Order: structure tokens, then sequence, then C-alpha cells
């Protein structure tokens, strides 16, 4: 996997 | 008469108010009274300065937690690189503190912020699922800008926990009336991503939000597809302006970009018209952000008029949100009936893909039973198909009334040989049109390349209701 966006 | 807000970078918050009409028109709802009172939004990130001088004024505990050390706190890590200043930047465009002498405003200025700090350690579903579900009957508004690796080769999205807390959400949350969750539809622009393939965003139970930039077009970083809903500006190309915010270590930025910032200005416009009317249910919401949403001078090469007259674009969804049009809305909506769901499994046999399929298909929607539906709000093509390089494939969708939704653009770098297993790919763009008729599934191989794979399960999902349609 969860990338900020 | 309304006074609007003193802070000294309020003048550069061009995206609030102005003359120009290029804005979001916030100042519209300010002025008739709303500013957030009352409304709780929770930043799902990698935490919230709560100190920060312009959330403090704000900030609601009770609409914050840590799942990464598994504490109450949500204070940012501090690093040398400030990685985890994601979260109080989204804060800031929600709800920073008014007339305090200090950066600039939220949308929802008067609101109080929370923010879960989940994305600093290993998300896994039960740390999404945990934040999510957080305190549901005291936060109204979830947003999160953040998923699924925005590399243009990944299919992804929330896993059993995760989907079990949207259901939970939408179904007792608020009281019954349903957890609102925005959602930033992506950033893959670049690696020509689909926000179809990213589960959060494609999902009925999150409003995805795309950006525009100040100029009025798509900005490098967009992602096209069907699901997403609307769109508020965020930044673009060097000379156009960004989006002014709350910055960690309690800083002002006036750098802001992505559709990491709209999904909060969002947010904030959804506050206000919680504000407006408290007993607005989680579909409501989204039929207000349908009917209110303004393309014009939005610029794309793929407006397209849906069959009951709306404008309606794979960039912008219906286009760019509208404050003060959605709190006026809200005050006298009438709740939308129950949701109705009707399930057409299409296909008799498999079928190969080769270079081109077309599968057409004549549906009643659910004549005569009690999920009969006339009046469309979401539809999914829950797609199950093998193919040797997945990235090639486009998937078209066209409603009876000629509405024709790119459910999945060719994605150059989705090498993938593993298909899609019952992805239920998601369209916005028939809203409101009477499902009945033809529905038509166009699958074809956009390359030269001699690929080859089958289609076994197409089953067309309608929700929706019988009643309560306006003119086109
Ligand atoms: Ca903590
Ligand atoms: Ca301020
Ligand atoms: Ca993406
Ligand atoms: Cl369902
Ligand atoms: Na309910
Ligand atoms: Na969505
Ligand atoms: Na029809």
């Amino acid at each position: 996997x969860x990338v900020x966006g | 008469v309304y006074q609007e807000p003193t802070d000294p970078k309020f003048p550069q918050q061009w995206y609030l108010s102005g003359v120009t009409q290029r804005d979001l028109n916030v100042k519209a709802a300010w002025a008739q009274g709303y500013t957030g009172h009352g409304i709780v939004v929770s930043i799902l990130d990698d935490g919230i300065e709560k100190n920060h001088p312009d959330l403090a004024g704000n900030y609601d505990p009770g609409a914050s937690f840590d799942v990464n050390d598994q504490d109450p706190d949500p204070q940012p890590r501090y690093t040398q690189m400030n990685d985890n200043r994601h979260g109080t930047r989204c804060a800031g465009e929600v709800a920073a503190v008014a007339n305090n002498g200090v950066c600039g405003v939220g949308v929802a200025y008067n609101a109080r912020i929370g923010g879960v700090r989940m994305l600093d350690g290993e998300v896994t579903d039960a740390v999404e699922a945990r934040s999510l579900g957080l305190n549901p009957n005291h936060i109204h508004i979830y947003s999160a800008s953040w998923g699924p690796e925005d590399d243009g080769k990944t299919v992804d999205g929330p896993a059993r926990l995760a989907e079990e807390a949207f259901f939970r959400g939408v179904s007792q949350g608020r009281g019954g009336l349903g957890s609102i969750f925005v959602w930033a539809s992506g950033n893959g622009g670049r690696e020509h991503d689909s926000c179809n393939c990213d589960g959060y965003t494609n999902s009925i139970y999150t409003l995805s939000i795309s950006s525009a930039t100040q100029f009025g077009n798509v900005p490098w970083y967009s992602e096209a597809c069907s699901s997403t809903l609307a769109t508020t500006y965020s930044s673009g190309n060097q000379n156009e302006k960004q989006i002014v915010t709350t910055d960690l270590r309690q800083k002002c930025t006036e750098s802001h970009t992505g559709t990491s910032a709209s999904a909060p200005l969002a947010a904030g416009i959804i506050a206000l018209t919680l504000e407006a009317n408290k007993n607005l249910t989680w579909r409501d919401m989204q039929h207000l952000v349908v009917q209110t949403s303004k393309p014009a001078h939005l610029n794309a090469n793929d407006w397209a008029t849906n069959g009951v007259g709306r404008k309606v674009s794979h960039s912008y969804g219906y286009g760019l949100l509208d404050a003060g049009a959605m709190v006026a809305l809200a005050q006298n909506w009438t709740t939308v009936a129950p949701q109705r769901k009707c399930i057409i499994d299409i296909l008799t046999e498999p079928k190969d893909i080769g270079k081109r399929l077309e599968v057409r298909k004549t549906v009643t929607a659910c004549l005569g039973e009690p999920n009969h539906i006339t009046r469309l709000e979401h539809a999914q093509a829950r797609l199950t198909l093998s193919y040797n390089r997945r990235g090639d494939l486009a998937i078209h969708l066209v409603s009876p009334m000629g509405t024709r939704s790119t459910l999945l653009a060719a994605r150059p770098h989705d090498y993938s040989a593993d298909g899609f297993n019952d992805w239920a790919f998601m369209t916005t763009h028939s809203w409101d049109e009477d499902p009945s008729g033809e529905w038509v599934l166009e699958i074809e191989n956009t390359s030269e390349a001699n690929n080859y794979g089958t289609l076994t399960k197409f089953t067309l999902v309608l929700y929706g209701t019988a009643s309560g349609s306006l003119v086109p």
C-alpha cells in the first residue's frame, strides 16, 4: 503493498 | 454578511474561491453557513501531527488511532526524509483552522479532524480493516489517499477483512446511514495505469475522486477509469498553482500534489454537505455528487453524454465538485429507496477471446421481482478470464442507453499471464439510466501479437432502485 498516493 | 478567512495563505487557495470560476465553489457554502461544525473526518494515512498550530484546534482524538504501533496516539514518526508527512498534509486540506493567522484554511475549517496511523509499517488486510472500521459511530467521513502500487501492472483490492469493514461501515456505520469512504483514484498516469484495477477505488462503497490541473487539464499522474465519480483540483505543471496545507514539523506548504490532495478536498466538501443534512446516507451522498458536479471547462477528449443527459469522462467522472450546489441540494434531499441488487449471469459457455470478442445480452433487470431495477446506480461486469498478456486487453461495456464505459484500457506494463479472477469492473457512467435492454461487452487485443485466452464467466451486477427519477 500500500503506497501513499 | 459572510467574512472570508483572513489566514495568510488563504489568498493562495485559488481552488476554494475566486472571481475566475476555476474553483470548487466552497465560499458559496461557507456563506450559506456551512463550515463543518459537528462533522468528524478521519485521515487514514501515515499519521497526523495533532499538535500542528493549524490542526490542534480541530483535532479529535476520537477520530484517531495508531494501528501500526497499537496505541491511541497517531503522531507521525519523524525522520530526516519526512516520509510520514502525507497524513498531515491531507488533514489540513479538510480541516485546517481558519482565522488564526496560520497557513490557510481547510474546506471544512470547523469540522473535527483525526488521523489513523496505518501506512507506517506492514499494511496487512487486518491493518486496513481496523482503520476503515475505526469508531464508525463517531467518524462520519474517512479519507484515504493510498492504495495498491501504481506501476501499471497490479490488480489488487481489499482482502476479506477490509471488504468486510467496507460492508459493515456502509450498513451499520453512522447509525445505519453508512460510513462515507472517500478515495483518491491514483497517481499511476505515467504508467498508463487504470483505476479499475484498484479495488479500493473500483469499490461501490468508496467515492473515487480524480484530479484536474489549475488550467483545467488532465494531470500527468491521472488514471482514467469508469469507477471514478468526480474530480477536485490538484497540482499540474510548474506554471500551475498547487495545494496549500499543513506540513510536518508545524510548517505550512504550498506544494501538495497528486490525487492525494483531491480526496481530502472532496472529504471536506462532503463534510459541508453532511452538516447541511446529517440524515444523508452513503448512497445519498453519491447521488448528490453525480447530480451537482460540473464538467464545464475541464478538458478531455472522452467527454460523453450518458442516457440521462449528463456528461461523464473517464478522467473526471461527472466533473468538478461544487460545494455550494452540494450543500444547497442536500438540505431538502429525499432519502433514496433501499438499494436493490440484480445479478445476471451472462454466459452459457466459455468464449475464446482471440483478437476480439463481443458478448451481447438482453436483460430484464429482474423484472417482476423485488430487486427489479429501473434506476441504475453502480454497474459491475464481474469477469473471469485467462489471457497470455493481460495489459494488451481493452474492455468496454455498453449500456442499453448507449453509454460506452471503458472498464479496462490497455496497460503497456501489465505483462501478467494471470488474467482476471472474478474481477468486478465497475462503472458509474450509467447512473440513473434504465438498465433494461441490451448490454454489450467488448474484449479486444490492442496489440499485433497473437494473444490467446478464454472468457469463462461474465456476471452483470446491477445496483439501484425502481423509483424517484428526475427528467434527464
Ligand atoms: Ca503512536
Ligand atoms: Ca489557518
Ligand atoms: Ca492505480
Ligand atoms: Cl452486494
Ligand atoms: Na443501514
Ligand atoms: Na469507488
Ligand atoms: Na432498455
